[PDB]
């Protein structure tokens, strides 16, 4: 239904994880050299 | 103007550590033992390294430095073995060392752990304490570490690995009688083991008269000693090293005069 | 054939492409390194990123040393040609002058 | 030599503990704060309401910036006064202070009390967005958590604006740390 | 490239005195021992051992530096008590009370042992 | 020329989430050289057609 | 907007401002531009539900990735020129939840306040409870820690590289530290610090090492340094080649030894080597010849580790040789916490000298009390406090910044569970006397750094030296 | 061209004669010793083996010169070179035969610094004239330059990784000039503001605060052991 | 003088004269043998 | 108000120029107008 | 890279309790649990294990 | 300095160069006393 407050720490963390999942920490170098 | 006539409760004794309080004692005596449970009571350790072949992951003196590291028994022979220096072999003997051999060789899709049971001395006095076993390596298929090296006799005041304590716990006026040290709130502050309070109680009266004495101590041992090896180990030293210094005080002072 | 481009490691041009953890360590390569640098001449070489202003938007500045009250700057670019960049100024003359 | 081997007696330390004050203390510390914020909220309704008269010398913005630096100054001074207070004989922050070995009041009670107003160049948080200091607040907020006033303690830590506003207030100082190494001796050399 | 071997905190280095003893002319009946490749661990318990004598007026111990491995002990006694037979007798009541806590240690550990 | 104009140096309002308001080195580069926020991102551009 | 969303024309990272007062859209779909994702909110209400956290909490073994949250426009990036357009929640469970309405219009929430700092800042524990300047300086010093610095070190020749021996992972650390892979590859040791004036070695920033925990390999670290080295045969009255100089082959030969040198000319790996030794054997014919061979630093003294031979770009037959040197921390060699913390080790004593608690842990580094007061590094007493609950507990403490959950009284009374002070207290007993010291000191782990900066490295002396013949003034030799 | 050797900031006129590099300096990582006097700086023994002073040959020092002469460079504290009557140089370490080696008087022998040796010590920026003071060399058993807690204030200098010159005087002449004028003594007050320009610092001035509060008692064993560190002691305990 | 190629881990006697490649793997990378002396080391 | 300090100020006066960057009077008053505010 | 030998703070013994302490972990014990089934009670000893990495794991992955 | 009411003693200027071409070199001496003392004397300084 929708996040409540003693679960948003937890699903807050899960969004970042997931986003270092897709992109790592030098996409930005590799995004710009593909280009 | 004499010796104090100190007495010995022994709380606790296991093959890992002694409890035990000695009473009737001055805070220097006391502390003094302690100090010499740790730097120095000799133990026989690795101190002399020779890798004949090593292609493991670690470097050479890493290995070395886990292999010094690594507890051998020594309870009875450290006794009579020798230290190197006032040995008169040419650089290591058996009255002085003991040899160590370690050739490992994985040949196996499972990694190999080079552990302390692949130690091998040539005296069967001194062998490693845990033979789970310490680990000194991991070997990947194909490679090997061959060496041999030699343990001495040393105590912790040259290194660390000769100190044969895993933690000397050494306490004294659990109930701060003496106030020799001063809480801001002794309310927030937990009982000691030793403590003879109540639990509302949080200090014992200000004892002004009042001496350092009945020191507790907990002397875990590492495994090369017996926990009452140590200590016993630990008065006599003591007591040489002001035998020692008591002779050399006499000829000092028979050449001054 | 009209040259060689430099590589960026790990990148879609790399050989270092897809490969698994376990086909990089079999490379004698790090898994948890994170390439974006190119090797040149041996060195690990790194771009660092450059901030410079952003171009085709109008800025207005005022700059009290100079002549002009006022200067609308606009550096043009085109949509990816002639990587120069042309800068154009309407500036407003300072009423200092009597 | 003789009071480095009394130390070892008396020994000295710093921690967690003497970074606390009484939960009264506290209490005291958060009601002077929360005035201080309201007393701001006046002066701003003032303002608004153009009941806010210039004073001389000073232009109207000058004016309420005037009147709401000396409230937010005057909420640190009383609550950093409030927190040395609490701090007891035995407290080793106070110990170092009254000595003169290291630190003062005012980092006593930025650790106990409030950090307090982080300053740019002088002057509150500036308007870095448009007429925003941070996305997070509304447009034309002169408020003291707007423009970079910390209202928490080293010990209780920053929000995440208080934080951010707190970087922009410590680049300032680390600038002009790099501006004295470069002048550091150019007058001395000049003048020899 | 400066560190020294761990054994010269205990090892005396050839022509190197264990003890020396040198009157303190500042005082009557007062010597200074500097006792060479020793630490506090002889230094406290003989300082202490003194400050028990009724005829010792002054004791005190200390280490001039720590990366250094003598420590000096000054001996201040009565005019009828040499600072000499002062040092000697301390040694003698520690050796003694050492020898003791060993004969006690032992019957301890045969006490816990036994049952 | 540019950076003569305004002081790059000082912590802008507007780096938040997109530059470390931390990191920077400390001497002559304080300010002048940056670091990305972690889910910071630089786009690489595409047609407006 | 909702075609950015959807995704249908419109890409992530085409950013599209209206400046409502002067009547302009604009829309940028250039390259350069900056931005981060932020969680899109409708009617104070977040559009991530529970139902996309579940989806997420099985990343693995369904295909839901962080793509689908940009698809169910769930989040969308947003650059600095749509951030002025933006009323951005700090956190949904505070600001956009029914209160004292200071803003019903929030557009979007911010995923973490903590994603504001970079890699080198995410690492500092408590860092909203440290002074700024110390939170800049620890993102320096966190550049210069030791570690394992890559995986396949082994495998590398770089002319210098810093290897830990023993690399820790924080007792007490960041959520953002696991995208980092700090757990992975750290840099550091968690250390039993003691904030103590024990005998005035920690003074003005100095720091007391136990010598004990430095003999059983605390902050020993390798250093390897690698040197390369090729023969080149340009010109054709001079042709270097590498093989051993002999006495009578060569007409001018130092007193250097050159029995390190194999029959090639290239010192073999596993040999000790200093100063005076020859690590490559060049000689140069005359147009007898020449020798032209390399030797090491009277600093360095180490072993030979790797020596490998190959062609290099150009073509030419050269080598790299890689020395490895073990360093035992000692007096003079920088050590730093996460907390701009950083010092020299003054002194070394061993574990009888050093104080010790009841339980008999003497810390392994002591730091003065006065680097604190004008520090103002209170995360530094916190990360200490928390790390203690946690080598007591058994859990890794969190030392997010913006995390409401902790605080210090939260901490304080766990360490009261463990039969300790609440504030870290301990009474510690004089190592040299056994008195118990009147002030208990504050006791802890704490996650230290042995930086590269080692004392060997800078230790120099000039005395009389090698003069230039142009100048007749002193020059390195 | 000839102007061009001459001109800029590593001319010859102001890159090799208003500064350039000097012989006998050493330079490390400095770290706190509180057991030195203030006027003591503690050198490591490779710093000190490696830099000399020559020691004119008298009847008063011939054999003590001549005992350094016969250790050499292989035993510290030994001697470098011996220079004769002629200015001529021998290396001693090249050829230790002691028949060679005989020492007269009017000989310089370049000894190994030693403790007691004066030294000017400097940290940069040197600001001011307690930039540059006079200590006396005390080797010490580590790889770093100690000093004494006060003299960190006038040099403004700290132990976090601060590194520090040393310049060692190579005459008697300039030897006693750093003695009577330059010495961290004879700096204690500064002209610049006729105050002392040292003082008491952290520990030792946070413990005497404490130390000198009305309700700090010291037992007999307590007194006794602070007496040890006051090297102006009379030896007489005063009336508790 | 043995050298080990960097791809096979093919031990291979080498002259100084020929040139440094792998007998059978034809690889141009070549590792050094560990030196047959013996080097000691103290467990410090 | 605000005036130069410190270095730059320093600078300025060993760096004698005609232009000052924030240069001011201070003008007293001998009259009943320095005690009379409106005078003033 | 490796369990250390001893712990730096006490030098008990530790290097024979990394592979029992995973063993433990793979038990659905608690990381205090298994530290205190391994004999660790002074949190020096559990700091060596609750904050050692092993990277000898992977290095292994690399061909010798 | 000639305006009327205005103290023609105690009034001075912050730019030497003023002080200089109105007063006198003797003058200037005074007034870079007075400035170069106000400077150090700031932030409470003491120069002899
Ligand atoms: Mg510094
Ligand atoms: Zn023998
Ligand atoms: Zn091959
Ligand atoms: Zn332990």
């Amino acid at each position: 239904d929708e996040i409540t407050p003693d679960l948003w720490q937890e699903a807050c963390w899960i969004v970042i994880s997931s986003y270092f999942d897709e992109k790592g920490l030098v996409r930005q170098q590799l995004d710009s050299f593909d280009e | 103007p004499y010796a104090n006539q100190p007495t010995v409760r022994i709380t606790e004794l296991t093959d890992e550590n002694v409890k035990f309080i000695i009473e009737n004692t001055d805070l220097a005596v006391a502390n003094s033992i302690r100090r010499v449970f740790i730097a120095e009571v000799p133990i026989i350790a690795i101190d002399w390294v020779q890798i004949d072949a090593n292609s493991s992951v670690l470097h050479d003196e890493f290995i070395a430095h886990r292999l010094g590291l690594i507890p051998l028994t020594s309870d009875d022979i450290v006794d009579k073995l020798q230290y190197s220096r006032d040995c008169t072999c040419e650089e290591f003997c058996p009255e002085c060392s003991v040899e160590f051999t370690l050739d490992v060789r994985c040949n196996e899709d499972q990694t190999r752990h080079v552990t302390s049971r692949d130690l091998i001395s040539n005296s069967p006095r001194v062998i490693p304490v845990t033979s789970d076993d310490i680990l000194i390596v991991k070997l990947r298929k194909g490679q090997e570490l061959r060496l041999r090296a030699y343990a001495k006799k040393g105590f912790g005041k040259e290194h660390a690995k000769w100190n044969p304590t895993a933690g000397v716990a050494f306490e004294y006026d659990p109930d701060n009688a003496l106030r020799h040290t001063v809480y801001p709130k002794p309310e927030e502050w937990p009982k000691s083991e030793y403590s003879e309070l109540d639990e509302d109680e949080s200090q014992a009266p200000y004892d002004p008269n009042g001496k350092p004495e009945r020191f507790y101590y907990n002397v875990e041992s590492c495994g090369s000693l017996r926990p009452e090896t140590i200590v016993l180990s630990a008065l006599s030293g003591l007591k040489k090293k002001l035998s020692d210094l008591q002779t050399q005080l006499s000829h000092e002072i028979q050449s001054d005069v | 054939f009209i040259g060689k481009i430099p590589i960026m490691l790990r990148s879609t041009y790399c050989l270092l492409n897809g490969l698994t953890d376990r086909d990089l360590c079999e490379l004698n390569e790090c898994p948890l390194d994170p390439g974006g640098y190119f090797i040149i001449n041996g060195s690990e070489k790194v771009l660092i990123a450059q901030e410079k202003m952003a171009t085709n938007t109008v800025y207005v500045f005022a700059k009290k040393d100079s002549k002009y009250a006022y200067t609308g700057e606009c550096r043009s670019c085109l949509e990816n040609s002639s990587r120069p960049t042309s800068t154009i100024w309407v500036s407003m003359l300072a009423r200092g002058g009597q | 030599t003789v009071i480095n081997n009394w130390l070892l007696i008396e020994g000295h330390t710093i921690g967690i503990g003497d970074s606390i004050a009484d939960s009264k203390t506290y209490q005291d510390i958060q009601n002077t704060i929360k005035k201080a914020k309201q007393d701001v909220i006046e002066v701003i309704e003032k303002a608004h309401n153009n009941e806010l008269e210039p004073t001389p010398g000073n232009t109207l913005r000058q004016t309420f910036e005037n009147q709401v630096n000396r409230i937010l100054n005057d909420a640190r001074d009383k609550t950093g006064s409030s927190a040395q207070k609490s701090l007891s004989e035995y407290n080793n922050f106070k110990s170092m202070v009254v000595s003169g070995a290291k630190g003062s009041k005012i980092n006593i009670s930025q650790v106990i009390a409030v950090v307090g107003q982080q300053n740019v160049e002088g002057k509150r948080i500036p308007f870095g967005f448009k007429h925003r200091t941070l996305p997070h607040f509304i447009k034309d907020d002169y408020g003291p958590e707007s423009r970079g006033f910390v209202e928490n303690s080293y010990l209780a830590g920053l929000t995440p604006t208080e934080f951010f506003f707190h970087a922009m207030g410590g680049r300032e100082g680390l600038i002009d740390t790099a501006v004295k190494t470069a002048e550091t001796g150019y007058i001395q050399r000049r003048l020899i | 490239m400066n560190a020294p071997p761990a054994f010269e905190s205990f090892l005396l280095f050839e022509g190197e005195k264990k003890i020396t003893i040198n009157k303190d002319t500042k005082v009557p009946n007062a010597c200074l021992f500097t006792i060479n490749k020793e630490d506090h661990t002889l230094g406290n318990i003989i300082k202490s051992q003194l400050l028990k004598d009724p005829q010792v007026l002054f004791a005190g111990y200390k280490v001039p530096h720590p990366l250094e491995h003598k420590i000096i002990i000054r001996v201040q006694t009565t005019p009828d008590y040499s600072p000499q037979e002062a040092f000697t007798n301390a040694i003698t009541d520690l050796i003694s009370e050492l020898s003791l806590l060993e004969e006690r240690f032992r019957v301890a550990i045969k006490d816990k042992q036994e049952g | 020329r540019d950076g003569k104009l305004a002081k790059p140096r000082q912590l802008h309002n507007t780096l938040w989430g997109m530059v470390c308001p931390a990191e920077t080195p400390e001497g002559h580069a304080v300010g002048l050289v940056k670091n990305l926020a972690l889910m910071a991102y630089i786009s690489v551009g595409s047609q407006p057609s | 907007r909702k075609l950015r969303r959807q995704m249908d024309i419109i890409v992530s990272e085409v950013s599209m401002i209206r400046d409502i007062r002067e009547r302009e859209i604009r829309i940028y779909t250039d390259a350069g531009r900056i931005c981060r994702p932020l969680l899109i909110v409708e009617k104070q209400k977040l559009l991530l539900k529970k139902r996309h956290i579940d989806q997420l909490k099985e990343r693995e073994y369904n295909n839901y990735s962080w793509q689908d949250l940009v698809a169910s426009g769930v989040v969308e990036y947003i650059d600095t020129l749509e951030e002025e357009t933006v009323m951005l929640a700090m956190t949904p469970d505070d600001l956009q939840e029914k209160e004292v309405a200071y803003c019903s219009t929030y557009t979007h929430c911010e995923i973490h306040p903590s994603m504001i700092l970079g890699v080198c800042a995410s690492i500092i524990p408590f860092p909203d409870h440290n002074q700024s300047p110390r939170n800049t300086y620890q993102s320096a010093m966190g550049k210069q820690a030791m570690g394992v610095y890559i995986t396949n070190f082994h495998v590398r020749m770089d002319t210098l590289a810093h290897v830990l021996y023993y690399p820790q992972k924080p007792l007490v650390t960041t959520r953002s530290m696991e995208y980092l892979r700090f757990r992975e590859l750290p840099a550091g040791i968690n250390s039993i610090v003691a904030i103590a004036s024990y005998t005035g070695y920690n003074q003005e920033d100095s720091v007391i090492m136990n010598r004990s925990a430095v003999d059983r390999g605390f902050f020993r670290s390798v250093f390897y340094r690698s040197y390369k080295e090729q023969e080149s045969k340009k010109g054709f009255d001079q042709e270097e080649v590498f093989e051993k100089p002999t006495r009578e082959t060569c007409q001018g030969m130092r007193h250097a030894i050159y029995d390190k040198l194999d029959d090639d000319g290239l010192i073999a790996p596993g040999v000790r080597v200093s100063g005076d030794d020859v690590i490559i054997g060049k000689t140069v014919t005359l147009p007898t010849k020449r020798d032209c061979s390399t030797f090491l630093r009277t600093s360095e003294t180490g072993i030979v580790d790797q020596v490998m031979v190959t062609l290099n770009q150009e073509g030419y037959k050269f080598c790299k040789i890689r020395v490895r040197s073990v360093r035992i921390p000692q007096i003079g060699d920088k050590f730093a916490s996460r907390h701009g913390q950083k010092g020299t080790c003054g002194i070394q004593y061993r574990q009888e000298d050093m104080p010790f608690t009841c339980e008999g842990i003497t810390p392994d580094i002591i730091i003065n009390p006065h680097a604190i007061p004008s520090r103002m590094t209170i995360g530094h007493l916190i990360e200490c406090l928390q790390g203690k609950v946690s080598a007591n507990k058994g859990e890794i403490g969190d030392a997010t910044p913006f995390n409401d959950a902790v605080n210090v009284q939260k901490i304080s009374n766990l360490l009261s569970d463990y039969g300790y002070h609440l504030r870290g207290n301990e009474v510690l007993y004089n190592g040299f006397t056994g008195r118990k010291i009147t002030s208990q000191i504050f006791i802890g782990p704490t996650y230290y750094q042995r930086l590269k900066h080692m004392v060997d490295d800078k230790i120099h002396s000039r005395a009389r030296g090698p003069i230039q013949i142009l100048n007749r003034q002193p020059m390195e030799g | 061209s000839l102007k061009q050797r001459l001109k800029g900031k590593e001319g010859r006129v102001r890159g090799n004669l208003m500064g350039k590099r000097v012989d006998f300096s050493a330079r490390t990582v400095i770290t706190p010793d509180p057991n030195l006097s203030i006027d003591q700086v503690g050198v490591p023994r490779s710093i000190a083996a490696n830099m000399t002073f020559a020691e004119i040959v008298t009847p008063f020092n011939i054999d003590r010169l001549q005992e350094l002469v016969r250790r050499g460079n292989s035993q510290y504290p030994g001697a470098k070179y011996i220079i004769r009557d002629n200015g001529d140089r021998i290396d001693l370490r090249f050829h230790p035969k002691p028949s060679d080696l005989h020492l007269q008087t009017g000989y310089k022998v370049e000894r190994h610094m030693c403790d007691g040796d004066i030294v000017i010590f400097n940290r940069q920026p040197t600001l001011h004239k307690m930039s540059m003071m006079g200590h006396r060399v005390r080797i010490l058993p580590w790889s770093t330059f100690r000093l004494n807690l006060s003299v960190t204030t006038p040099y403004n200098a700290d132990f976090d990784g601060d590194e520090m010159n040393l310049h060692l005087p190579q005459s008697l002449e300039t030897r006693a000039e750093i003695q009577e004028l330059a010495m961290v003594p004879r700096m204690i007050v500064t002209p610049q503001s006729n105050r002392p320009v040292m003082g008491i610092v952290q520990d030792t001035l946070t413990a005497v605060r404490k130390f000198t509060k009305r309700d700090v008692f010291l037992e007999r064993g307590e007194v006794m052991n602070l007496l040890m560190f006051l090297s102006t002691w009379d030896g007489k305990v005063p009336q508790p | 003088m043995i050298y080990i190629c960097g791809e096979c881990h093919t031990e291979n006697e080498i002259k100084s004269r020929d040139p440094i490649r792998c007998r059978e793997c034809g690889y141009r990378i070549m590792y050094k043998k560990r030196t047959k002396r013996l080097v000691v080391f103290d467990a410090r | 108000k605000n005036v130069t300090l410190g270095v730059p100020r320093l600078k300025e006066l060993i760096n004698i120029s005609k232009k000052p960057k924030t240069p001011s009077l201070t003008v007293f008053l001998l009259g009943q107008s320095a005690r009379d505010a409106e005078r003033a | 890279m490796i369990i250390p030998v001893r712990c730096f703070t006490c030098g008990k013994i530790v290097g024979n309790k990394w592979e029992a302490y995973l063993g433990l972990l793979q038990a659905e014990y608690t990381e205090g649990d298994a530290l205190d089934a391994l004999g660790l009670k002074r949190y020096c000893c559990r700091r060596m294990l609750l904050a050692h990495v092993d990277l000898i794991e992977k290095l292994l992955n690399y061909a010798p | 300095l000639s305006e009327k009411d205005v103290d023609p003693v105690r009034t001075t200027s912050n730019d030497i160069v003023e002080i200089f071409t109105v007063l006198g070199i003797e003058a200037v001496r005074k007034a870079l006393e007075r400035e170069l003392y106000h400077v150090i004397s700031f932030d409470g300084s003491y120069v002899n």
